[PDB]
DNA sequence: ACGTATGCTATAATGTGTGCAGTCTGACGCGG
DNA sequence: TCCGCGTCAGACTCGTAGGATTATAGCATACGTG
């Protein structure tokens, strides 16, 4: 693919099946001209090393270093541990309807309640907007919702603090250690860019107001709301399931 | 004192007179690319060296051959100024004198054939600015010095590699600087090895095979002599007195007469001297004694003529009755001993399988080349080509220095090859440390761990371009015909420049510069690595390294690394330390002769640290003469414990040699932790300066040296009164003294202003002179973006109160006034750089003009004709800076959008748009603009309005040079005239054009007259090529990438203000976030009425232990306290000694204060303007260890009428009644990092989706959501929510269906869970299938 | 031992997107198994239902 | 050490009781952010088999 | 033993013939006339002149083994057309060819987007023309630099620079640090996201239900004209082959069809709100 | 006709090497 | 069957930063499409 910048981009795979069409190719070629053995079989010596660099690269001998000095990335590499499909691009995912800002401390709320920004939950609940809005008839297709909301126009306020109403959010710390690592707050929509956090809950997260970050997430469906009131609310999980011992305690 | 001193006086509490003054803090960076590009004449350094090394270079004849005569550096290209703007190397041109000589091939050596010389260039070299910094395609960026395993030899044991044996296994290896490793060990059975490059493993008397040395030699060279001889019928043996020590008497020992030792007993050391002094020399043994022993040398039946016994076998009865009947009563055997000189070598050949020299050299080729069948030279070539070669090895200086020192020897300097004598010498000291004789050295001892400084990285990458251009000589030069072939043809400059661009920028070690504070400049450029290329790696680093080791005392600073996974490796060096001339560290220290603790220094290498004691800097000196105590504290050999008065030999200069830059700022140090000390010095370098820099009330004194050689202040070269003062510039009028005959003597010193840094944040230098005053040389002109009056102001102080607050300072959570808020004191500036590219595209040119499609009237207000935005226009996030526009190819305009078209009209031409627009979210003012195009198309016409500007600004400012420069000029011919011929208004009569006119008597005067007449000219003829070179690279047109054809850079300013969310700490490690912005009315308060400005958590106090923190809110009290009082009486307006007495009564207070300064010798108006800036507070300096004590900040704090204890009655804001109990209350200097909450909060709904893993992107910076990994997974699936998961799975991540088809139930309210399955595992089926393996969906 | 009781799991899926994924693969594939999903790592992957 | 750290931080360490106390931190500071990688994987092998 | 296919080819052309000048002509005279063995000796025996040659053309573009390979089949079209009766040596003549097929097929392989030889050719000699300048310029050549001392188009010199631009590969780390590649960044072109696809799908059920809400015969000759009900999108002439058949009445309805379409857009509140966009 | 591709040259030349070498605990798999 | 030593497998989780390569002759008919 073309980058923006009028240069291109390929994958190291591309690179490797170049390697194996060529030598078979010219394997093709010293066999339509009867070549001596010996070179016949540096050719299949050759097309076997090109194989199995493209299947395993690092592994039978050294791995076929390529333009940055680095060993070409093969087939079995994108499947294989960390860096590969599993671990990292389908067991984790980033996830729409999500956003990450520095906590602070909300000594006001009460334990079922969390600081959300205004512009945060703006842009998170944006298609909530989008379908309130037609409810209403303030919009009459989306792209004039997009644009009301885009020129946050005071009564867009009002609508998405309607919608953000008896909906909670789930709040996450890095890391996740144990299932306490998320819970689900009914978000509180606040002006500035800083999350408000429940003292209490703080134990769980391991959370310490000296420049935490939180990745919020809305839960989309009616049933994800259910489980987020039900299971992940702040209230429903008190004990940890280590020990059947209160985390929410004061400090 | 100085002029800018009496301004402000810091109060000093040291009482440890600085013997040593605080050298230039960059050092380091400076001097070692000093080195690469100085042209050594001789003692080859740098490039000279790296040219000698290599050439002279001949063909692979070597009929031809290319040498190298000399080089040189051309001035640069684009200067400092004007490469930060365009984008390009500040490099100069690399011109290399070559010389072709080729002989004659028949003849014997024609050498004078053909001379042909010419010049000729390779590569332009980034040189380094005045700062220490490189310039890189328009970035100042550091390289950092590297920290690696120093050449030569070392002596290493696995204390158990099979802990199944649990034997500590001794190896040896040496370690070139260039060439193979060589490196030998024993094993299970003790039998030593060699391993080259650690390959395979082969015996270690095969390398002694192939440097030619028969089995005899090689047991002749490690083992002793047994002598044997058969006298007559009885069998004797020489005995050496002190060998059966510590071993049994096998049989009885007796002499010519006397029984000393019993069969079956231990020979003590009293039975030794019994035999020694009896003097025994021979003693008569059994047979029975020799089964066992080793037999030396060769013997050969002198009848027959065979080998009877070849030499290292072991004897036995009946061998040793052969041998005595050949014609043999005089045997040589092994000195085998189990436990002092240990049988290694001799066990070591009966496993050796190789036979001569030449065999010994097969196997050694059988190892690195194996396959290839092996011939004489082949073998041969490749052993003398390892370690034995002026090619391939090269141990260099230190590498021969340590390599020798290491074996105790003869030499300092040496040959950079292996001789036959160091391999068996290094060979022998393994067997030494083997035997129980000898220390193996420990790598994490500086002596072993080397410094390596840009300078020689750069010399290094210079060498591998001259290695990949000798390849293109030789080869062109044997088959190329001699003669037509010119050098520079042979020659070619990419290699070099692309080696060379390949270290200034993609290593590891550079970097861009972290500037978003002189204290990150300055300890980033004093940072060390051990990292990168030649280096060790998270992946590889082990625990040993990282520890502070005792070595790092004075060289490396103990507090000053990062607390992630690159922990222990990165380091910054210490205050007073300084490399070593070979490469290791060395720190200063007072050298203590005959009692007498002398001023003379001496910086003591990390190797002779060990050898002498040195008393610490805590003992106490009587005023020349020797410590007070008799009894001293002091270290030595890594230890510590008390010594006598003439056991010492050194001692610590100062106080703060143990600690780094980063640390010698932190007051009161002393009172804190290490692991907060490390994070409040980690802290202090993210410290972005503030809106008005605010001296700290609370510091070291090292704030001036710092501000002053980070280079970001601008300092006087020469003192004299400034002729003028200007925002944008500095005048100064030297003084007579200092001033050269020669020129005129006006320094010019135009200030940087308002521009980006590597961060995103504002650099100023505003004059801190007023005009026409009388300044020192050497005295601080201008300020910095974080400096004051000189010294460095990172943060700014306030009034802190220690208590919590209803849980608004809950886990060190911050609660600020909205005061502070209201003096915008901690109000931010953010300068951003935004661009706008004109590229070539296949369908054809982009241009930039204010025709955009698609836009409101609205949009192009702020932009003029031409497209590009005003300056000083205000911008906000969707408004357009540079109007940009590219062609619209055959475009499929949908039936939708075809009638859209046609309905509204506004039919729009084949045009594309790609306006550069102002980032959602951003918004500031425009300060400048500027337009880079190619030599070619025709420009805009706004690019015509700033080439307007650069040039009548540059003619104007030409023109003020050559003026000021002439009025200078003339002023110095006016006082040369009056002497002589005096006479005053007659002269000035007549215009000042007409002056040269005017002469003197024959004088030395006369001579100066035709000086400054002659140069007034050199000037007046130097203005127009001046005038030239500015007017051609604004006519100039920039050189770009290909496709691109012009580009409009646009500066904006943002004003950010502190708000919740924002990152802010002292220096103490004390972090938090705003949590709020208090009303003024609810802020705390003392009886007398001002409030609070930061309300801290005094339980982020004693968990954490950095207690600095209280004292730095103690003393900064205290400090204001003194302030307050000045103030009060500057506002009653009272008197000159009034104030006098007071602020000499402040100065001197402390128990020995080091400073005692005398306010009688200050003039009532040198006073008034001391005590104008004392009134904010009297600033306060606490050396790093050397610091106040309670004693005197309890002192001060009475002087200042405040409470002794520092805690104040405070009352409640909200309410007005008192809080409970007393508060601690202060002045702590705070900061506010960078880590700022406009610059972190993120949030999407829907927006850009990955390439092949089809879920959503990373960041804020390319709009990406919240990555939810498994653990973030398996908390769903512990709670039991298994929707908000498979939600979290599908429609928000990969799931093409479901993430549109949700996104249209949810803006219809049906929020229904529609899932289908992720893109991400339909690629993982298919690449399991591009593997050769079939992975089928098998259904129900 | 946990790191071969993963491996055990005749959920194959379950036990390459642990770890020792080149071998799992290999003697799922010689063997021709057929994974039925039980276990949650699985029908995370596929992103079903737990 | 056979001799310890006699002062407090109320009286302030001399140059070498903070060079002492230098030892224990970074040790202590690098089994933070090394070891914790043994105990974090720990919790990814009793998950995958539990 | 040897596991490695570089030197155990080498070892077996360490075992071949190194051919005489009168041995060469014996064998290649039979070559010509096909001897068989012929051709295959000549070739055994000169595989060890094509390692020497592709000793000078490594480290460039292909591997050593790459370069032997293709070195081998300019030696065989070599011993195709060799002239054993002339008095000249093979060795000579081999070499131009060895030279010549490497070259050429360095030309094609070394590059991921296929580079034809005439666009290459040319490509070297403004880079050779860059190597004179920059030596005695001290500044590598400009594209305008390099058309002066050519005399030729400024767009030739600067499109065959744009051909020699390299690649980056899209898993190529960031910073030299493994934490993300270019395509753990690098956006979708093609699939914009459920807000540009629900665009089109709301804006156009909208459109539908406007032309059901408009008259009959207005939105039976415009929604088949722009191609929007309809399955073609024909001309105002076009609309005459569905049942209107006329040219000025089409034109007439057309406009009347749009005429209360832009008032139905002034009274919904778009009109000039939606003409920004 | 224009762009791409195929083709030949004749002093003699005949076997490569290149590049980081404080990871480490734990676990098998082929010979010996 | 057991011991030694070779290969091969892992190494917590999220945020941010910026840059660049060498060279393949030279010229004349052979092969593909408006
Ligand atoms: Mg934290």
């Amino acid at each position: 693919v073309p980058l923006d910048g009028g240069r291109f981009a390929t994958s190291d795979l591309n690179d490797l099946y170049r390697r194996v069409i060529n030598r078979n190719n010219r394997l093709k070629r010293l066999l339509d001209l009867a070549a001596p053995d010996i070179i016949v079989r540096n050719e299949k010596r050759m097309l076997q090393e090109a194989v199995d660099a493209l299947l395993d690269n690092g592994r039978r001998g050294r791995a076929i270093t390529g333009s940055n000095k680095r060993p070409l990335k093969s087939l079995a590499d994108m499947i294989k541990g960390k860096q590969g499909r599993f671990r990292q691009n389908l067991l984790g995912k980033r996830v729409d309807y999500s956003g990450r800002s520095v906590i602070t401390v909300g000594p006001y709320l009460r334990l079922h309640q969390c600081g959300l920004p205004k512009k945060m939950a703006l842009e998170l609940f944006k298609p909530f907007i989008y379908g309130k809005l037609e409810l209403r008839g303030l919009a009459t297709t989306i792209k004039a919702a997009k644009k009301m909301v885009e020129r946050e126009e005071a009564v867009v306020w009002d609508i998405l603090d309607e919608v953000i109403r008896e909906h909670p959010v789930l709040l996450n710390r890095a890391p996740t250690l144990h299932r306490l690592g998320i819970q689900a707050f009914e978000p509180v929509l606040i002006e500035g860019k800083a999350i408000q956090l429940h003292p209490l809950v703080c134990a769980a997260y391991n959370a310490d107001f000296d420049g935490d970050q939180m990745a919020v997430h809305v839960p989309l469906t009616l049933e994800a709301q259910l489980e987020a009131r039900a299971l992940m609310m702040s209230t429903n999980n008190i004990l940890s399931p280590a020990n059947g011992e209160p985390i929410i305690v004061p400090s | 004192y100085s002029y800018t001193e009496k301004k402000r006086i810091r109060k000093d509490f040291g009482k440890r007179p600085q013997v040593l003054d605080v050298p230039y803090l960059l050092s380091i960076q400076l001097d070692s690319f000093q080195k690469f590009i100085e042209q050594d004449p001789e003692g080859q350094y740098g490039l000279e060296a790296a040219f000698r090394s290599v050439f002279p270079i001949q063909s692979y004849s070597g009929n031809s051959e290319l040498q190298y005569v000399s080089y040189r550096l051309g001035e640069p290209v684009f200067d400092v100024q004007e490469c930060q703007i365009r984008g390009v190397t500040y490099s100069a041109p690399l011109r290399v004198k070559l010389r072709l000589v080729i002989y004659e091939r028949e003849a014997p050596e024609g050498t004078v054939k053909d001379i042909k010389e010419q010049e000729v260039y390779m590569g332009e070299i980034p040189l380094m600015t005045d700062n220490g910094t490189f310039v890189i395609n328009g970035t100042e960026r550091v390289i950092v010095s590297q920290l690696h395993r120093s050449p030569g030899v070392f002596f290493d044991s696995d204390k158990g590699k099979t802990h199944s044996s649990g034997k500590v296994l001794y190896n040896a290896r040496i370690i070139p600087y260039r060439g193979s490793w060589l490196d030998f060990e024993f094993d299970p059975k003790d039998n030593l090895f060699v391993r080259i490059d650690r390959r395979r493993k082969l015996p270690a008397t095969i390398i002694l095979r192939a440097l030619n040395y028969t089995t005899e030699q090689i047991l002749d060279l490690f083992f002793e002599k047994v002598i044997f001889e058969i006298r007559d019928n009885k069998l004797q043996m020489e005995l050496v007195p002190e060998r059966l020590r510590g071993e049994t008497a096998s049989f009885d020992i007796e002499a010519n007469g006397k029984v000393y030792v019993e069969k079956g007993r231990r020979i003590t050391a009293r039975h030794i001297r019994q035999l020694e002094k009896d003097d025994v020399k021979l003693i008569e043994v059994p047979v029975e004694y020799i089964a066992g022993k080793v037999v030396a040398k060769d013997y050969i039946d002198e009848s027959t003529g065979e080998l009877i016994c070849a030499a290292n076998m072991e004897l036995s009865l009946d061998l040793l009755a052969k041998l005595s009947q050949s014609g043999h009563k005089r045997i040589e055997t092994l000195f085998t001993n189990d436990l002092d000189h240990g049988p290694y070598i001799s066990e070591t050949l009966r496993v050796d399988p190789t036979n001569d020299r030449l065999s010994a050299l097969v196997e050694i080729y059988r190892m690195m080349r194996p396959g290839e069948p092996p011939t004489r030279e082949a073998a041969e070539s490749l052993f003398e080509n390892l370690f034995f070669s002026e090619d391939r090895y090269d141990l260099s200086a230190v590498g021969r220095m340590k390599f020798n020192r290491s074996l105790l020897r003869e030499e300092i300097e040496g040959s950079g090859i292996l001789s036959k004598d160091d391999i068996i010498d290094v060979m022998k000291k393994l067997i030494d440390i083997r035997n129980g004789k000898g220390e193996v050295d420990d790598i994490d001892h500086l002596g072993n761990r080397r410094i390596r400084s840009v300078g020689e990285m750069a010399e290094n990458q210079f060498r591998v371009g001259l290695v990949r251009v000798e390849r293109a000589v030789k080869e062109r030069l044997s088959l190329g015909d001699l003669d037509t072939l010119m050098p520079q043809d042979m020659i070619n400059a990419k290699p070099i420049s692309a080696a060379v661009k390949e270290f200034f920028g993609s290593s590891q070690l550079s970097q861009f510069m972290d500037q978003n504070n002189p204290l990150s400049e300055i300890t980033h450029k004093r940072r060390i690595s051990a990292l990168g290329p030649g280096g060790l790696t998270r992946e590889r680093a082990g625990f040993e390294v990282r520890d502070v080791h005792p070595t790092h005392y004075g060289r490396v600073c103990p507090i000053e690394t990062p607390e992630g996974p690159n922990i222990g490796l990165i380091n910054s060096l210490s205050v007073y330390a300084q490399t070593n001339e070979y490469g290791f560290l060395e720190t200063p220290y007072r050298k203590v002769t005959d009692g007498v603790v002398t001023d003379e220094i001496h910086y003591l290498s990390a190797i002779e640290e060990g050898n002498y004691v040195i008393a610490q800097a805590n003992s106490n000196l009587d005023e020349e003469g020797h410590f007070v105590e008799d009894l001293v504290t002091c270290r030595s050999k890594g230890e510590s414990s008390l010594f006598s008065r003439d056991q010492v030999d050194y001692m610590d200069v100062s106080t703060q040699q143990v600690v780094s830059v980063g640390a010698s700022l932190i007051p009161f140090l002393e009172h804190d932790d290490a692991n907060r000390a490390l994070m409040g010095a980690n802290m202090q370098r993210q410290a972005v300066p503030t809106l008005r820099a605010d001296k700290p009330l609370v510091g070291t004194g090292m704030e001036r040296a710092v501000a002053v050689d980070s280079g970001v202040t601008a300092v006087a070269k020469r003192g004299g009164v400034v002729q003028y003062v200007d925002a944008s510039r500095i005048v100064i009028k030297v003084n007579e003294d200092e001033m050269y005959p020669g020129e005129a003597g006006i320094d010019i010193y135009n200030l940087t202003k308002y521009t980006r840094s590597n961060q995103n944040t504002c650099i100023n230098q505003m004059p801190c002179v007023s005009l026409g005053e009388p300044v020192e040389r050497g005295d601080v002109l201008a300020d910095g973006p974080s400096t004051d009056l000189g010294e460095l102001a990172l943060g700014q102080n306030m009034r802190v109160a220690f208590m919590p607050w209803n849980g608004y300072n809950f886990e060190d959570s911050i609660l600020v006034s909205e005061r502070v808020v209201q003096e915008d004191r901690f109000t931010t500036i953010h300068i951003q750089e935004l661009a706008c590219v004109s590229r070539d595209t296949k369908l054809g040119p982009e241009e930039i003009t204010a025709d955009i499609p698609n836009v409101g009237e609205a949009a192009l207000s702020k932009l003029d004709e031409s497209g590009i935005v005003y300056i000083g226009a205000e911008v906000t996030g969707g408004d357009i800076l540079v109007g940009k526009v590219t062609p619209k190819g055959e475009t499929q305009l949908t039936p939708e959008e075809k009638l859209l078209r046609a309905i509204f009209g506004e039919k729009a031409s084949d045009v594309k748009d790609s306006s550069l627009r102002v980032p959602n979210g951003v918004s500031g003012t425009v300060i400048d603009v500027q337009v880079f195009t190619r030599d070619g198309v025709e420009k805009d016409k706004r690019a015509l309005e700033i080439e307007e500007m650069q040039l009548k600004q540059a003619k104007k400012d030409l023109s003020e040079e050559l003026q000021i420069l002439e009025a200078g000029l003339f002023s110095r011919i006016r006082a040369v005239l009056v002497a002589g011929g005096v006479e005053a208004e007659k002269l000035d009569k007549l215009p000042r054009d007409r002056w040269l006119e005017l002469g003197l008597t024959d004088e030395e005067k006369q001579n100066q007259l035709e000086q400054l007449a002659e140069q007034y000219d050199e000037l007046k003829h130097e203005f127009e090529k001046k005038l030239e070179a500015k007017r051609r690279k604004i006519t100039q047109g920039d050189d770009l990438a290909p496709g691109v054809l012009k580009i409009v850079k646009v500066y904006l300013a943002v004003k950010r203000r502190i708000q919740p969310g924002d990152k802010m700490a002292g220096r103490h490690g004390n972090k938090g976030v705003i949590s709020k912005i208090n009303p003024i009315e609810d802020m705390p308060y003392d009886e007398n009425g001002t409030p609070v400005d930061i309300v801290l958590n005094p339980l982020g106090v004693p968990s954490r232990m950095n207690i600095g923190q209280i004292l730095e809110t103690h003393l900064g009290m205290a400090a204001k306290g003194i302030g307050d009082k000045i103030n009060a009486m500057l506002k009653q307006q009272q008197e000159v000694a009034k104030l006098r007495e007071f602020i000499q009564r402040a100065y001197d207070l402390g128990a020995d204060v080091r400073q005692k300064v005398d306010l009688s010798t200050f003039s009532d108006e040198e006073v008034m303007r001391l005590a104008e800036n004392l009134r904010k507070g009297m600033p306060i300096a606490t050396p790093v260890f050397d610091g106040a004590k309670e004693a005197e900040i309890k002192e001060l704090l009475k002087l200042g009428d405040l409470p002794t204890s520092g805690q104040i009655r405070l009352y409640d804001g909200r309410t007005g009644e008192q809080f409970e109990r007393p508060v601690t209350v202060g002045y702590m200097y705070m900061l506010k990092l960078n880590h700022l909450v406009d610059d972190k909060m993120h949030a999407r709904s829907t927006g850009s989706y990955s390439l092949v893993t089809q879920q959503p992107l990373g960041g804020k910076a390319q709009f990406g959501g919240q990555r939810f990994g498994e653990m973030e997974v398996w908390a769903l699936e512990a709670y039991g929510a298994a929707y908000t998961l498979q939600e979290m799975l599908t429609v928000k991540s990969d799931d093409v269906n479901g993430r549109t088809k949700m996104y249209k139930n949810i803006v219809d309210g049906n929020h229904q869970m529609e899932p289908g399955m992720p893109e991400s595992f339909n690629v993982l089926l298919k690449e399991i299938r591009s593997l050769g393996i079939n992975i089928e969906l098998e259904d129900e | 031992g946990i790191t071969k009781a993963s491996l055990a799991t005749e959920s194959f899926i379950s036990a390459a997107s642990f770890q020792e994924t080149t071998r799992v693969l290999t003697e799922a594939a010689v063997a021709g198994k057929r994974d039925e999903l039980r276990g949650l790592k699985e029908n995370v992957i596929v992103g079903r239902l737990i | 050490i056979e001799t310890p750290i006699t002062a407090n931080f109320r009286e302030g360490l001399n140059v070498l009781q903070y060079f002492i106390s230098t030892h224990g931190a970074r040790k202590g500071l690098a089994d933070t952010a090394l070891k914790t990688a043994n105990s974090g994987y720990l919790t990814r092998r009793l998950v995958d088999v539990a | 033993r040897v596991l490695d296919a570089t030197q155990l080819y080498l070892g077996e052309i360490g075992y071949s013939p190194l051919l005489t000048a009168e041995e060469e002509v014996y064998f290649a005279r039979r070559a010509l006339r096909g001897d068989v063995a012929s051709r295959r000796r000549m070739i055994e025996s000169n595989l060890r002149l094509v390692v020497k040659i592709a000793r000078r053309y490594g480290n460039r573009g292909l591997a050593l083994l790459d370069l032997i390979e293709e070195g081998n089949l300019g030696l065989i079209r070599a011993v195709e057309k060799f002239d054993p009766e002339r008095g000249f040596r093979f060795s000579t003549y081999a070499t131009w060819w060895i030279r010549q097929t490497i070259e050429r097929a360095i030309m094609n392989q070394t590059r991921t987007i296929r580079l034809p030889i005439h666009i290459v050719k040319e490509l070297n000699v403004y880079l050779r023309t860059a190597r004179e300048l920059s030596h005695k310029l001290d500044h590598e050549p400009s594209a305008e630099e390099i058309a002066e001392q050519l005399d030729k188009p400024v767009d030739d010199v600067s499109r065959m620079l744009r051909l020699n631009e390299r690649i980056t590969s899209v898993d190529t780390p960031l910073g030299g640090d493994s934490e993300k590649a270019l395509l753990d960044i690098l956006a979708d072109e093609k699939e914009n996201g459920p807000e540009d696809t629900t665009q089109d799908d709301d804006m156009k059920q909208s459109i539908v239900k406007w032309l059901f809400e408009l008259n009959a015969k207005q939105r039976e000759v415009l929604a088949r004209r722009f191609g929007l009900l309809g399955y073609e999108a024909a001309t105002l002439e076009d609309v005459g082959r569905e049942i209107g058949l006329t040219r000025e009445r089409v034109r007439q309805i057309q406009v009347e069809g749009l005429r209360r379409l832009r008032e139905i857009l002034q009274t919904q509140g778009l009109n000039i709100e939606a003409l920004f966009l």
